[PDB]
């Protein structure tokens, strides 16, 4: 029936008809259509099934040959038109488009690699058309290649790309979590408008491959999925988990990586299933899945099993204890939140944690990691230095590492990025031990938050909604407190009324306004500054002010004279109030240096001088001075600056956010919380002890959103802190190297079988008191994904310390004193701050600067711009009788430019009245639209 | 077994499966991605250098002269990471590439080359990773994410019914390269099998099979 | 078919006439 209705008959019929399909209107001809036909599919320059491509066609076509050709044949249109005829009435299935096994997975390297072809190939025309003439002795092949397209190429896509991003930084798991991040948007993926939900969906191929859970919630859901555990990628670039193989009954442990399309055909044991310590399954029939569903299959007939219960979950997702307990949208909620928690002045550590701290905390290269094993020489906050064990040691070395600290530094998200060392000096470290803790780490472990003492009840409505009453003791040991670097420039260029200049002399300001700038125009280093205050000293030059009348008239009553000079100084914005910490001076090749310039280079090549010198006292002399003097080059070379800007001052501001009403608080079960009270440490619940809590949390929280592993993790937290409570008092008093030993080993024993074994028969006494010193403010504990503490274990731990297994004590009413009424639950709980400070989101605006084509306010709080009362407030203002309210809201306080300036005025002098007057914007729309040929005015003039 | 820094402080470990596979590098996917583009094989399969075989040997059309790419190496970044971000730059490495020019003496089919130039020449500066996946581009750490996208091959991929009355099942086959066209075969409601080629007009499919040199009796010996 | 694009058109209209012949030029520089 195709060929009855094929209007074609020959093959040059054929030709010319996809010719007009393809270029409609062009005139057909014999040699251009077999051209474009063959330039389609058949030419290796415009067409290419990659590798990958080629494979999973020949398995798509069900041939045996894994590689061939990148160019399509006879042979492969015939055979998918035969496939598909057989599909539309033999057994075919359509392809799953969101299966795993259709679905690849493109990196860095690949991306790069396709856009550095881009451009070889569009340097490539240039290279053919100039070799169109040949030459002998006149070119050579650095003539006819030119490097700007190529390089063109590899920045646009490197800068500006759609999946080149901001890396995020105010945290180690966010670094993490945004490097193995997958996204299916950019170029040659969807769009976020237009995705559609079945490619948004979990499948059932994303098992140990993409988190269930870690996605944004928004307009882009299940498009920016992230990379589990254990997640690998093939050759090919598909998606393969690890499973262990699974011979007869016996689990061995040899590991194989399947794809998810070679998932389907074994049968895959949980990671829940048991083991009669010898690889056999204690139960004869265990739950697997074979083909997206789970059932229950013989002990011989599993191929393989899960190499672990963590393994459904990304890092992120695999730092919730109690997941299990955890609802799958308050769990999502959880990761997302935890990915934005900044580091506090002191990272002290999660009570409760999954164990997978550490791995987060070493893999994300924000500590110093051993590289070599050794004794520790020399510590200090800004380096250390190791002597390295000579097993370790190379014969043509000196044994001497040395790791320089990252000391206050800006992240990209403006929090402070700092190395602390973690050893003390003479100490052994062997290779992988951390050396220094980087921002949020304690000791290795990855420490977002801090674990606070947490009660649950309603205290009186100040903790209404999701609202979070706080102690002051909590604000007193600035435990919430964090450091916030900020840059702030200065640039100076080349105007046409002349050049800018940096002078420390500014008119209109006084003396006491300049104090804080030194004799070149720049603020000092650790100076207080406050918002307002000058950082640097600009000036730029200016003429023909045209001054009016009684303006003219009062310069000359007070014999003073206009300056030629305008004021552009570099301010501190108002709000923000830190220390200056360090400046940065840029000057132009050409332009002289100032006093501050030189003093600054000055200081940088005898720190540099300091550093390679110390280098070669520590540990060779001829690249010490070859280094010396390339780097006494480098500070003094000069800078390449934008071209005009004739100087540029970078200040480094530092900030110290404390705690205040407005800041978002964050558990790791996605309960989100904002502090709306901060109470005195005699208005908090206190136990019998008078101890009071720092938190309060509502209890209505929990119920309606299913997170119940808060309120576990709260239990484990007060059990974990009960057993350093007894540890600190065995330390207060000193008691004895054997009590400490008997009671930290009956804690690390706690009856169910687990994995783990700690003896404290080979720690030595010194390291005994170590373990308990560190032990003193609670006991670390970890609970794995899947796999975590079971209700009666926390019970047991509990009972260990003297704390209730109920988990509930009786408090008393700071106010009153009274014994609150049916006991309420305390313990620990992990609470983070969230990068959602009230300081950057409270905003207020009079009036400012106005938009360009249409004379209203701007954007939010970086042009100190209006809020949009936008068209649904409309409508509200509507429906209520406000007319008078609409009507100033939409023609004095936004667009009417006269009527603006009216109110204003009369505003001053206590005349609550407008004069409305016609907004700008619609001026604006009727230029528009008498702009096109339509005439469109006002009746009745 | 207790290193010294978890010996300082043991985590009481609850959970009872034990471990038998340690969680990998987390950070394995950009930087063994990164190295398979910036380290060169002896061999085309990844990277520049695959980049410069698939392309770069370039043939003067109608003139026989050839320019050919020998080797390519990446020179020393001029500032370190931490220069970078201070002054503001992108950590690069800049790339020499080894070309040969040969000149073909005029008729000479053979092969016979009048004379080679073989020179290094700059071609642009690659952005180079830092340790742990990163790039600084204009002084500012960028990541990179992995895309998932649509693998090359031959997709089947009917609508559910949602297009005709009656929930009429319509059958398509998909041709998806990395580089080119795409190459559609639908069904329309009335049975009928139609090509289209970069999801334009409709054709009726035998067009594709005619175009391909076959005649009609041919056609229905195939199908 | 038919098309929108302007070059296309000048195309379709400006190629409809043979380029030229050798000895062609001078005759029409001649009847100039």
């Amino acid at each position: 029936e195709t060929l009855r209705v094929d209007p074609t008959n020959d093959r040059l019929s054929a030709l010319v008809e996809i010719y007009r399909m393809m270029r409609p209107g062009e005139p057909p001809t014999r040699e251009a259509a077999e051209s474009l036909f063959e330039n389609l599919f058949f030419s290796e320059d415009r067409y290419d099934l990659s590798a990958v491509g080629r494979m999973k066609f020949n398995r798509s076509l069900l041939r045996e040959e894994i590689e061939g050709s990148g160019i399509l044949s006879k042979d492969d249109i015939i055979d998918v038109m035969k496939k598909l005829i057989d599909i539309r009435n033999g057994k075919g299935e359509v392809d799953d488009i969101d299966h795993l096994g259709n679905r690849r997975i493109r990196s860095v390297g690949e991306m790069a690699e396709n856009q550095f072809r881009v451009g070889l190939v569009r340097v490539e025309r240039a290279v053919k058309e100039r070799l169109s003439l040949g030459d002998l002795d006149t070119l050579m092949p650095q003539d006819m290649i030119n490097a700007k397209p190529i390089s063109a190429a590899v920045k646009e896509f490197f800068g500006s790309s759609q999946l080149s991003q901001f890396m995020d930084q105010n945290n180690p798991l966010s670094e993490i979590t945004h490097k193995r991040r997958i996204s299916a948007l950019g170029p040659g993926g969807l769009t976020r408008e237009r995705a559609g939900f079945e490619v948004r969906d979990v499948h059932p191929t994303h098992y140990g491959r993409v988190c269930p859970i870690e996605t944004p919630e928004g307009p882009n859901i299940g498009l920016i999925n992230s990379l589990s555990v254990y997640a690998q990628t093939n050759e090919y670039g598909f998606l393969e988990t690890p499973y262990r193989k699974v011979t007869d009954g016996v689990v061995t442990d040899e590991i194989h990586y399947l794809s998810a399309i070679e998932e389907g055909n074994y049968v895959i044991a949980q990671a829940n299933s048991n083991l009669d310590e010898e690889g056999h399954f204690v139960e004869d029939l265990v739950t697997c899945r074979s083909k997206g569903e789970s059932s229950l299959f013989s002990r011989d007939q599993v191929d393989y099993m899960d190499v672990s219960t963590q393994q459904v979950v990304s890092v992120g997702a695999s730092l919730i204890p109690f997941l299990e307990h955890d609802d799958a949208n308050r769990a999502l909620m959880g990761a997302n939140m935890q990915r934005q928690a900044v580091p506090t002045l002191r990272a002290d550590k999660p009570l409760v944690g999954t164990g997978m701290e550490r791995a987060v905390a070493v893999d994300s290269g924000v500590t110093a990691v051993a590289k070599r094993g050794g004794v520790v020489q020399y510590v200090d906050a800004s380096r250390i230095v190791i002597k390295v064990n000579e097993d370790e040691m190379y014969p043509g070395e000196a044994g001497i590492d040395i790791y320089n600290l990252t000391k206050y530094t800006r992240s990209n998200q403006n929090t402070c990025i700092n190395q602390m060392p973690c050893v003390s000096l003479g100490e052994p470290v062997e290779r992988g031990d951390v050396l220094a803790d980087g921002p949020s780490t304690d000791l290795g472990e990855l420490a977002l938050g801090q674990n606070m003492r947490v009660a649950f009840m309603p205290w009186n409505g100040y903790n209404f909604e999701d609202s979070i009453l706080v102690s002051e003791r909590v604000v007193q040991e600035d435990r919430f407190t964090t450091i916030h670097i900020q840059e702030l420039a200065c640039v100076s260029r080349d105007t046409k009324l002349g050049p800018e200049e940096i002078t420390a002399d500014i008119p209109n300001v006084g003396e006491a306004a300049l104090s804080k700038l030194d004799e070149s125009g720049i603020v000092y280093i650790g100076a207080e500054v406050t918002g307002g205050d000058i950082l640097v000293g600009k000036v730029t030059p200016k003429g023909e002010t045209q001054l009016t009348p009684e303006e003219k008239l009062l310069r000359a009553i007070f014999g003073e004279k206009a300056s030629d000079v305008k004021d552009s100084s570099l301010r501190v914005p108002n709000g923000v109030s830190g220390t200056v910490i360090d400046v940065q001076v840029f000057t132009r090749d050409g332009v002289e240096k100032d006093k501050r310039a030189l003093e600054i280079e000055e200081m940088q090549l005898k720190q540099a001088k300091k550093d390679l010198s110390e280098e070669l006292q520590i540990l060779l002399k001829h690249e010490f001075e070859k280094k010396l003097e390339a780097k006494r080059r480098k500070i003094t070379q000069g800078d390449d600056l934008a071209p005009g800007v004739l100087k540029i001052v970078k200040v480094y501001l530092a900030v110290k956010r404390r705690i205040q009403p407005g800041d978002k608080m964050a558990g790791r079960h996605g309960n989100k919380g904002v502090i709306s009270k901060i109470n005195p440490i005699e208005d908090m619940p206190y136990d019998e002890n008078g101890t009071p809590v720092d938190i309060v949390l509502n209890p209505l929280g929990v119920p309606s959103r299913m997170n119940i592993g808060q309120i576990l993790e709260t239990h484990l937290g007060m059990a974990a802190k009960g057993i350093g409570d007894k540890i600190n008092a065995m330390l207060k008093q000193q008691q004895e190297v054997a009590k400490l030993r008997e009671f930290i080993q009956r804690a690390y024993d706690l009856g169910a079988d687990v994995r783990q074994k700690v003896d404290l028969s080979t720690f030595s006494d010194e390291e005994v008191m170590r373990l308990a010193e560190n032990l003193r403010k609670g006991m670390p504990i970890a609970t794995p994904v899947f796999d975590g503490a079971k209700e009666a274990e926390i019970k047991e731990l509990l009972k260990l310390g003297d704390l209730p297994t109920s988990g509930q004590i009786r408090l008393y009413d700071g106010r009153t004193g009274e014994q609150f009424e049916r006991p309420v639950t305390v313990g620990y709980m992990y609470m983070l701050k969230l990068n959602h400070l009230v300081d950057d989101k409270m905003h207020a605006r009079s009036t400012g600067s106005y938009s360009l084509v249409t004379q209203q306010p701007l954007g939010g709080k970086a042009q100190f711009g209006g809020q949009r009362f936008g068209e649904m407030e409309v409508w509200a203002l509507e429906a209520y009788g406000a007319a008078y309210t609409l009507q100033e809201m939409l023609t004095v306080k936004s667009d009417d430019v006269n009527g603006r300036t009216k109110m204003y005025k009369n505003i001053v002098d206590g005349n609550h009245q407008m004069e409305p007057g016609m907004p700008e914007s619609f001026n604006v729309l009727l230029k528009e639209i008498r702009s096109l040929g339509i005439n469109i005015e006002l009746e009745d003039e | 077994v207790y290193s010294y820094t978890e010996k300082k402080r043991i985590r009481k470990d609850f959970g009872k499966r034990p471990q038998v596979l340690d969680v990998p590098y987390l950070l394995s996917i950009q930087l063994d991605s990164f190295q398979k583009f910036i380290e060169q094989d002896p061999e085309g399969q990844y990277g520049l250098e695959a980049a410069f075989r698939s392309v770069f040997p370039i043939q003067s059309y109608s003139g026989n002269s050839e320019l050919q790419y020998v080797s390519y190496r990446l020179g020393e970044p001029v500032f370190d990471v931490q220069e970078c971000q201070i002054r503001g730059v992108t950590y690069s490495a800049p790339l020499r590439v080894k070309l040969r020019l040969v000149i073909y003496e005029r008729e000479a089919p053979e092969g016979t080359v009048k004379d080679i130039k073989e020179q290094e020449v700059y071609m642009g500066e690659i952005p180079l990773m830092t340790d742990n996946g990163t790039f600084v581009i204009n002084g500012t750490e960028r990541v990179i994410v992995s895309q998932l996208h649509r693998s090359p091959g031959v997709f089947f991929d009917s609508d559910k019914g949602k297009t005709h009355s009656s929930g009429k099942v319509l059958y398509n086959a998909r041709i998806i390269p990395y580089r080119g066209s795409w190459l559609d075969f639908e069904f329309d409601p009335k049975d009928n099998l139609f090509v289209r080629i970069d999801r334009r007009r409709k054709l009726p499919a035998t067009i594709i099979l005619r175009a391909l040199n076959y005649t009609t009796e041919q056609i229905l010996d195939l199908f | 078919g038919r098309t929108t694009d302007p070059v296309r058109m000048y195309m379709r209209e400006m190629g409809t006439v043979e380029l030229l012949t050798r000895e062609g030029e001078i005759d029409i520089a001649k009847r100039i």
